[PDB]
């Protein structure tokens, strides 16, 4: 009876440090994982923002480059006239 | 706007429809012009999986449709893919319906009668326009250009004809119209693209390949000096970066496949180049008009876009041509929609208002209307 | 559930008085005072079933202007009628629809603010210009001051 | 033959709602009374007609919210 | 105003919407009958002969018909107004909708319902 | 709930069955799929011994009994035992009639044509449901995703198949099913356990191991800077206390067992790992795709849930892949229940309510029903 | 005493399920803590990578503008020579 009572005794103890433990688990993953949703979103707009700067870069380049064809042509011809 | 009435300005084109409301600069909707039905099973259920994809919307989900032209050289040859061509472009991209607006179409000239009197029995009789007239697609590119004369050479992606025109007045004996245009060349590039290791098959793939050669292709001014060059240094090769990654480097492509034109032996073809058949053109008018011919050589349409073509051209008709006379190649920048650039143009004239084919005059006479005094 | 929330926010003597019962009998193991997360569960599993947490958590903290685990005022209230779905979103689809292209004066689609604000005059309700911004921003989901179709069912949902 | 088809369709567009006509073996009262149906018929198809068009711009004007709507979204 | 109040606000604000929406059809319903008056105009039955009354009568049919014509067309239109407006409200669920499952939870009770699930017949307010 | 009529979302798997009603967020009962006979012979007169013990019954008299799993791959070797597995589910875990709720199997890809028929001439004649359905395992588990194209992973405890879909049209021809599953990693798992002394034999042991594996092991980063650490430290040796005490301790088994997953060499296999076949299943696919089946790589079934799966089958791919696409790989926390979570979505929609083989459709065409237009 | 072990036996068991559970919690909190210091640490990336590309687009605007300039005179220049 002495040793059965010392057993629940200490077994409550620690249950209830468990469930607490426990608690405190639950709440910072649901902090946790509501910040990382947050976060992964914010990194997706800045992905799209970054890919639709680049392709208006990438057409900037294609015109910029003919139009500077066309000018040496043009320069080439010009001294053929003179 | 407001009251009155706006034309239609349609181009059907082959590769690239291009409309607007007359009277604008720029066609309001453009996109390419292919339907494709879905290939493979589909699992998903209530995905909302339509039967056919059109337009701009078929070139994104075109990894699982079988795209198919609906034009193949100027011609016609599937009519109902056409007429959802044209119900789309009238619905969805204008969002006007066509029993208020008449509507002028172009087409190629040496085409089959029947292609035109069956475009025009749709349009009166399908969409109901109140009147259509039908315009050949050099005149056009003609008007844009500020003219009223020059020759004009209007290679498109479907078939590359050469009108010549004085004062006005066409010369109905000297056109020359070869069907090397820009999907051939999509084609041979493709087939020379496999001399690396790159093969595209798939007919979505061919345009990735059609991608590469707007973005990388040029006319080379010198065709044997810059095969030696491509074959010493390394200065041409240009990368470019496939829809997933594995970069690909063409070498000595970039400027072959373009050459076709000047060289239809390349594809087989027997004709002669591009640079040989204005100058034959030009010969068949009388003599006293090839001055102003030779000083008025215009460029039109989409495959005239290569860098570097208005020189080569203009070396390889001076070339030809007599020494005294002064070769001009007017090559706008505005080239890829300067034929509806002139249709908008020819919309917009007074003096045009009594040319429409009305529709009670179809009812009295039928189809055939078309190749009567309203051509 | 559409006449609960309002009725309860200031409920008279007997379901408040009934809810202050029911935290009164719970002292058969919650005795927390405010309602957090753990009593709140223990509190709903003594009842005899184990329902799902999430609905629970949901009701909890999404609906909260604070979300911390603990129970408000009107977020409980909130609760009540979310067990339910009685608020009929703010009438129904159809009539919603007619009501916008009517309200769509210029007929394009969206609603500006010029026509918006004529029509909030020809409302003639208790008007709260707080409550007017609060409503333009609703209606900027897309940022562009018009509200369209999606947005206006969006701050009309539970419009009774 | 698809376009066989419309052409029969338009053919019996202008045939069926085309009826037969019999009002002159109806005598002059009989005449009266059809020359009244037939006033009465017209009159109901002008008020279907009517309604027909405003029920087509009603359906035109929620095709172009529903339209705006999709922009918006899209 | 209060969170109720400003659902009260928006509620007098569709029912306004609602009394515009209903003089609209009203009026709509009142011009168009004075136009189909302006239209459907009835003639004089008595004084006419034989003859007279059949030409009217041939008249009256091709009116007929070229009306009758007329409203196929209009059917036509309003058949194509569907089937357009139907594909756009298709795509409008396509475009927030399918994806939009919401938590379909067969525990999560009424609070009156699980109340009395609960404790017999305690709950009777909800 | 009340009047109307709820779905059984039932899903057979191999290892643990599922199930529970359509519209709900996780399967109402799930227990593992072993029906154990007693084999010693019993002494005891009146203790009302049965016959058989079968789901979760089973897991807690297994110290007498002799496991036999009914599902060896996927396919079903044992239908008698299936059956009473079945029966077991709609009476006992659920205890709902099966005369009154339609059913909504699920069966992995590339089975034997003779299982789906079976299983539903089963279910239509022995339990007399209204409809039944049978889907694939891996659209479910990419329903549960609020996705409509990816790639996804399944790798249950039976086999490990990778289907991939675009727009919501699969492509049948690259799906690649391997049969490496967990029931090979809890083999390969009690055989290596003997390294260090540990025999594990019986069939019920066999619940042992898995339940360390469960426990213990752990995908590792890079496989040889683990093997070359845990060969020096002692910082990895986890200890774990059997059902009776005498507590082991896993050494470097820790991060071998499950490592067999990406080199199927270690337990003999040919192929190559589940980060190799993923691959080579998309580059299977059309060259237009396959930047959206990079970026929307997902994961499913019980297998991955190891800790630290998901960043070695990453980097594995971005070893493979093209520098320039993004590699993104779903790992959604409810992995173990998402083929259970899109079974009830699915049966939940309202587009999908015509899809069931209705029983009059059975008793017209026969069980071969199931392959015809009703999938 | 045979009672009081008897609960004490049931205490043991849910302590067991307890430690079970606050295990499994920690685990899930360690990893979705890690992925959420890579995401963030991507998004910053991501986002210096769309500073660039924007720096890139005005660059080649006003690169763009010159030539253009220069394609002007240089036409005027022809149309003298003709
Ligand atoms: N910038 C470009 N550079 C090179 N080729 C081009 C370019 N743009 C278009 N093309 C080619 O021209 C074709 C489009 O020609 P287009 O003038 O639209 O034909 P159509 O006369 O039928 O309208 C495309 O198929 C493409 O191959
Ligand atoms: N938390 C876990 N960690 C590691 N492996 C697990 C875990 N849970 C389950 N497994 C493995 O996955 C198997 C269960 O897979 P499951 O998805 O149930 O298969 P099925 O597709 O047949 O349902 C078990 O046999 C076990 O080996
Ligand atoms: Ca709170
Ligand atoms: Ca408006
Ligand atoms: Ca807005
Ligand atoms: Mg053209
Ligand atoms: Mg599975």
């Amino acid at each position: 009876a002495q040793k059965d009572e010392e057993k629940m005794e200490i077994q409550e103890i620690q249950l209830k440090e468990a469930k607490h433990i426990a608690e405190d688990a639950d709440r910072k993953y649901e902090e946790v994982a509501r910040k990382l949703v947050i976060i992964e979103s914010d990194l997706e707009r800045a992905e799209e923002r970054a890919e639709l700067s680049e392709g208006k870069c990438a057409e900037l380049e294609e015109e910029l480059k003919t139009v500077t064809n066309n000018l040496k042509s043009l320069e080439a011809q010009a001294e053929k006239y003179s | 706007d407001d009251e009155e009435t706006t034309a239609l300005v349609c181009d059907n084109g082959s590769g690239l429809v291009k409309a607007g409301f007359a009277g604008d600069d720029a066609p309001r909707a453009v996109f390419p012009s292919i339907v494709g039905r879905p290939r493979h099973q589909g699992v998903m259920v209530g995905m909302g999986q339509k039967d056919s994809y059109v337009g701009d919307e078929a070139q994104s989900k075109r990894g699982i449709l079988t795209l198919k032209y609906p034009i193949e050289h100027g011609i016609i040859t599937n009519w109902d893919d056409m007429e959802k061509i044209w119900h789309h472009t009238f619905y969805n991209e204008l969002r006007v319906a066509p029993e208020e607006h008449p509507t002028l179409l172009t087409e190629a000239p040496l085409n089959p009668k029947a292609n035109r009197e069956k475009m025009t029995q749709i349009m009166f009789e399908t969409f109901n326009v109140p009147a259509m007239y039908v315009a050949i697609q050099a005149v056009l590119s003609l008007y844009a250009s500020g003219r009223t004369t020059g020759i004009v050479l209007d290679s498109g992606d479907g078939v590359t004809h050469n009108v010549p025109i004085y004062e006005g007045y066409a010369l109905p004996h000297a056109i020359m119209r070869l069907d090397l245009a820009g999907r051939d060349l999509t084609d041979y590039l493709m087939k020379i693209l496999t001399e690396r290791g790159y093969s595209f098959v798939t007919t979505a793939e061919r345009e990735i390949v059609r991608d590469i050669k707007e973005k990388l292709c040029y006319v080379a001014l010198d065709f044997e000096n810059e095969m030696a060059t491509a074959a010493s240094s390394s200065s041409l090769e240009k990368s470019y970066e496939l829809p997933d990654g594995q970069v690909i480097t063409i070498g000595n492509e970039r400027f072959r496949c373009p050459e076709t034109l000047f060289q239809p032996s390349f594809i087989g073809m027997e004709s002669a180049g591009i640079h040989e058949t204005t100058y034959n053109s030009i010969m068949k008018c009388d003599i006293d008009i090839r001055k102003d011919l030779y000083a008025n050589n215009v460029l039109s349409g989409g495959t005239t876009m290569y860098p570097g073509i208005a020189d080569r051209m203009q070396k390889e008709i001076t070339a030809l041509a007599p020494s005294t006379m002064k070769i001009k190649i007017i090559a706008p920048p505005e080239r890829k929609y300067s034929v509806w650039i002139g249709g908008s143009i020819l919309a917009s004239l007074s003096t045009f208002q009594q040319m429409w084919i009305s529709k009670q005059e179809y009812d009295e006479a039928g189809p055939s209307i078309v190749h009567r005094k309203c051509f | 559930d559409d006449i609960y929330k309002a009725a309860v926010e200031q409920l008279t003597e007997e379901q408040k008085n009934e809810f202050k019962a029911a935290f009164d009998i719970f002292v058969l193991g919650a005795e927390d005072g405010c309602i957090s997360t753990k009593e709140l569960g223990k509190v709903m599993r003594m009842l005899g079933q184990n329902p799902t947490p999430e609905e629970l958590q949901e009701m909890i903290d999404e609906v909260d202007e604070d979300g911390s685990g603990t129970v408000d005022f009107d977020e409980f209230l909130v609760m009540m009628v979310r067990c339910m779905k009685d608020d009929s979103k703010g009438k129904s689809e159809e009539e919603l629809s007619d009501l916008f292209r009517m309200f769509d004066k210029n007929a394009d689609g969206y609603i500006d603010l010029e026509e918006l604000k004529i029509m909030l005059q020809a409302t003639g309700e208790t008007i709260t210009e707080d409550d007017i911004e609060e409503l333009m921003k609703d209606g900027d989901k897309n940022n562009d001051g018009r509200i369209d179709y999606d947005e206006f069912l969006e701050f009309m949902k539970g419009v009774e | 033959g698809k376009r066989q088809t419309e052409r029969e369709k338009k053919k019996k567009i202008l045939a069926e709602r085309r009826k037969v006509l019999a009002i002159d073996h109806l005598n002059e009262d009989q005449l009266r009374e059809k020359a009244k149906e037939l006033w009465q018929s017209i009159y109901n198809l002008e008020a279907e007609k009517f309604d027909l068009q405003e029920k087509f711009k009603q359906q035109k004007y929620e095709i172009n919210v529903l339209r705006n709507r999709i922009n918006d979204n899209q | 105003i209060s969170a109720s109040r400003k659902l009260q606000l928006k509620t007098l604000m569709l029912q306004i919407a609602k009394q515009e929406l209903e003089r609209e059809a009203e009026e709509r319903r009142g011009e168009k009958g004075r136009a189909l008056s302006t239209r459907c105009q009835p003639l004089e039955l008595a004084g006419l002969s034989f003859a007279e009354l059949q030409d009217l009568c041939r008249q009256l049919h091709a009116r007929v018909d070229k009306v009758d014509e007329e409203r196929y067309d209009v059917e036509a239109k309003v058949t194509k107004n569907i089937t357009e407006i139907a594909d756009l409200n298709q795509k409008i669920f396509d475009l927030r909708g399918k994806f939009k499952r919401p938590t379909l939870r067969r525990v999560r009770i009424s609070a009156d319902a699980m109340m009395q699930a609960l404790l017999g017949a305690r709950a009777k307010e909800t």
